[PDB]
């Protein structure tokens, strides 16, 4: 990434996704990193937005294409599109082996 | 191939207890009767285990248990034994081209650029897909 | 070792424990059905703390209890782990609770209504099915199933002989005792 | 008639006929393992020609 | 699965909020669980089945 | 079918198992799906024992 510059520093799944999201609606897209490094909540006591969500509502991106989970508080100040990965919670053991 | 390939099916250190068995079973059978004895439990492990007890009894029951565990062990050795041997079966020493894309321990790779690497890329065929997709993200570079 | 997860919570050699903050330790707290209350109600009072600080605890905690640890969290990352070295954890049963994620524009943006039609194009498509096929299992660092077939674990242990010979002085044992009561009656 | 049962007697035991036929028997008790054992994989799935 | 209301509705914006308000208070998840495996008629064969 | 009675006026909502397509979102809007599922794999109970 220290040889790179722009997008292409970052890949994964977002990352491509991005570039398909770009394709099937034709935009120049700047990929950006979210400043605090959180997800979509509010303040308590501010009562503020921040992270993803937050520079949304208040106009300091455009979009967010993350592991952003689609919860009602979220619902209600931003607009969140069609699911793209349905999940839930599971199950996480040690498997074999064990070999006990 | 050598002499070991016979600890391989069986743990060294399992070889060291059964000897330490094979003695600590020898001595029990001398209280219940110096040489004479512990040469009728060697020709005892030879068959079995146990006798001179004469009959009855303590004796019928140290090699008892003790045939019932030199039983087992050969029993165990026999199977552990078959399964060294039934994967070099199971295997398929490798043979087509597909075998190759079947497993990872024998990584492959081709050239950095060429008609080779190449042809990987522009593959339509299901076979070759998959091995580029592997090579292209293989790490380390093959 | 474990199927589903009504199972795990019918145990507790395998403790068990969430994040202690997030969106899947309140699911626990707020759900009205019967066999998640009876969870909450021992993760809410086990000691020590089942409750992890950060996510990357919660994995190192099934990794270094030799199976006596459960850690619950989503199926993306569950599945993900799985793929990952030593290829150590393994995803089972179905999922707790239905969820997804999705991706965000402001409210009245004209990014909207489009982005959001995209989306279905391409699921449709099977390109999110390949996207998450290709980061998670194509780049991923274990097989499968595809380690079931290369299982290459020829191995021989002693733990397994020991119990033969637990029998063996334990009937020495009983024959010592025999042999002792055999000597005073002739 | 000692290959017949495990191996040798008329030692009786004592001692050096007992130890000729304690090796053989641990001789022939890892041969017949070795052929059970070879011979199960001959059974399980054969080629079983070029 | 999911609700569909025509376009430009005044039941879009409600309804599509309400979906969330039932699922993350698990109304979805009980209703789900209560015409499938409450209702159903084959208690013995999905506990036994693991 | 019930999209249809929803585009033509003759409906207000539909709360039924419609599968979610790109199609017909661009007709109709889809709330937030309330049920996650996807094709799987039906085999018989096996036959254990036998």
């Amino acid at each position: 990434h220290e040889m790179l510059e722009g997008n292409e520093r970052y890949e994964g799944y977002c990352v491509d996704l991005a570039a398909e999201i770009a394709k099937h609606c034709g935009f120049k897209y700047k990929l950006t990193i979210v400043g605090d490094g959180k997800y979509g909540a509010r303040d308590a006591d501010t009562k503020i937005w921040n992270g993803m969500v937050g520079e949304l509502v208040y106009g300091k991106a455009d979009i967010a294409i993350a592991p952003l989970t689609i919860t009602l508080v979220r619902e209600e100040v931003i607009d969140f599109s069609k699911p793209f990965m349905s999940l839930g919670i599971s199950i996480m053991i040690k498997k074999p082996q064990k070999s006990k | 191939p050598g002499v070991f390939s016979f600890l391989d099916p069986l743990a060294y250190e399992i070889w060291m207890c059964i000897v330490f068995a094979y003695i600590g079973v020898s001595v029990v059978l001398f209280l219940v009767s110096i040489f004479n004895s512990l040469w009728f439990s060697l020709g005892a492990f030879m068959q079995q285990g146990a006798d001179i007890s004469p009959r009855s009894l303590s004796g019928r029951i140290v090699g008892g248990v003790w045939w019932f565990f030199t039983l087992i062990i050969i029993s165990s050795y026999t199977a552990n034994l078959a399964a060294f041997l039934t994967v070099e079966r199971m295997v398929s020493p490798i043979e087509s081209a597909e075998d190759l894309s079947k497993q990872t321990e024998i990584a492959y790779g081709t050239l950095d650029s060429g008609s080779t690497k190449e042809f990987f890329r522009r593959s339509k065929i299901a076979v070759f897909d998959k091995m580029w997709t592997y090579m292209r993200s293989a790490e380390p570079s093959v | 070792p474990i199927e589903s997860a009504e199972d795990l919570s019918k145990q507790t050699e395998i403790a068990y424990g969430t994040l202690d903050s997030g969106s899947t330790k309140e699911f626990f707290r707020r759900s009205k059905i019967a066999v998640f209350d009876k969870m909450w109600t021992y993760m809410r009072s086990a000691e020590p703390s089942v409750f992890v600080r950060t996510t990357a605890e919660g994995v190192a905690r099934v990794r270094k209890s030799k199976g006596k640890y459960a850690y619950l969290l989503e199926s993306t990352m569950n599945e993900y782990i799985e793929q990952r070295k030593p290829c150590d954890t393994m995803k089972v049963g179905g999922n707790l609770d239905s969820k997804g994620y999705g991706i965000a524009t402001p409210k009245g943006s004209s990014l909207g209504t489009p982005v959001n039609l995209a989306v279905l194009k391409l699921s449709e498509q099977g390109v999110l099915d390949k996207l998450k096929n290709k980061w998670w299992y194509d780049k991923g660092e274990c097989g499968a199933k595809d380690s079931g077939s290369k299982e290459k674990t020829s191995a021989l242990s002693l733990s397994n002989v020991a119990g033969v010979f637990y029998i063996l002085v334990g009937g020495l044992g009983l024959a010592m005792l025999v042999a002792l009561i055999e000597f005073c009656y002739k």
